[PDB]
């Protein structure tokens, strides 16, 4: 399970960090 | 652990004793057209370049405050220095936070961005557009220095911590660096202590 950020690729791709990564 | 990330000019990085050191939160203080947004543009693509090539051969994280971030400006660093426009693009993340409460959650994501893949820099431009607003974002924030003195102090863990360099840029272990405007269209960086003459073009920060 994966969660989004604020955070997008300069080639304009979101995103995304494992939950547990954020736990 | 530490590396010296190439700031794009050899006398700068003389002066800095290599360039942006890692591990550690290096302040750019300068008035407006100083060059620290186009100084992070540089590093965020100088950040992926071979250790040999003075790079710290990691991506990039951009935060922007100033919404002066653009990537096209990244393109132009990577032809200089023969590196696919596609892949530092690809290495180079950035989110656009204006409001505080965005600004709040960055470091978070940021850490775990960094605890997933490799990440070598951690630019913040810039501080002073940063928790402007309180939490609610209807009103201005109460104490914006003690906020952001703590924001400080956990970038500085991250800088650590991922052993990522962070270099936050104000207008006008800590390393602060003085950004001056030149003869003409030159520039002079100093430490707050013995300066360097950097110019601003097309590719990038570099010399002359
Ligand atoms: N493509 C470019 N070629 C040459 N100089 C540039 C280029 N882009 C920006 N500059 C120079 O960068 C200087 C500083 O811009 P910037 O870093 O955005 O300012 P600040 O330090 O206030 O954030 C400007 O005065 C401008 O002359
Ligand atoms: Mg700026």
């Amino acid at each position: 399970s994966l969660v989004p950020t604020l955070f997008s690729t300069a080639s304009g791709k979101p995103v995304t960090v494992r939950r547990e990564s954020l736990q | 652990e530490i590396i010296m990330v190439t700031t794009g000019s050899r006398e700068v990085d003389k002066l800095l004793g290599g360039g942006i050191e890692t591990g550690s939160i290096t302040e750019l203080f300068g008035e407006f057209r100083t060059g620290k947004t186009q100084l992070c543009h540089t590093l965020c693509v100088t950040c992926q370049l071979p250790i040999s090539q003075g790079g710290a051969e990691g991506m990039a994280l951009y935060i922007d405050t100033e919404g002066t971030f653009r990537p096209e400006r990244l393109v132009a660093v990577a032809a200089r220095y023969g590196l696919d426009p596609e892949d530092v693009l690809a290495n180079v993340a950035c989110a656009r936070a204006f409001n505080t409460d965005h600004q709040q959650q960055l470091l978070l994501q940021a850490s775990a961005m960094m605890a997933e893949n490799r990440f070598a820099l951690i630019v913040v431009d810039s501080a002073t557009a940063l928790y402007r607003t309180d939490y609610s974002g209807r009103n201005e924030l109460a104490a914006r220095q003690m906020h952001l003195g703590k924001f400080l102090r956990s970038l500085h863990n991250l800088a650590e911590e991922y052993g990522v360099a962070v270099v936050v840029t104000n207008q006008v272990s800590t390393t602060r660096l003085s950004l001056r405007k030149g003869r003409g269209e030159q520039r002079i960086i100093k430490v707050y202590d013995a300066e360097a003459i950097f110019g601003i073009y097309d590719d990038g920060v570099g010399d002359a």
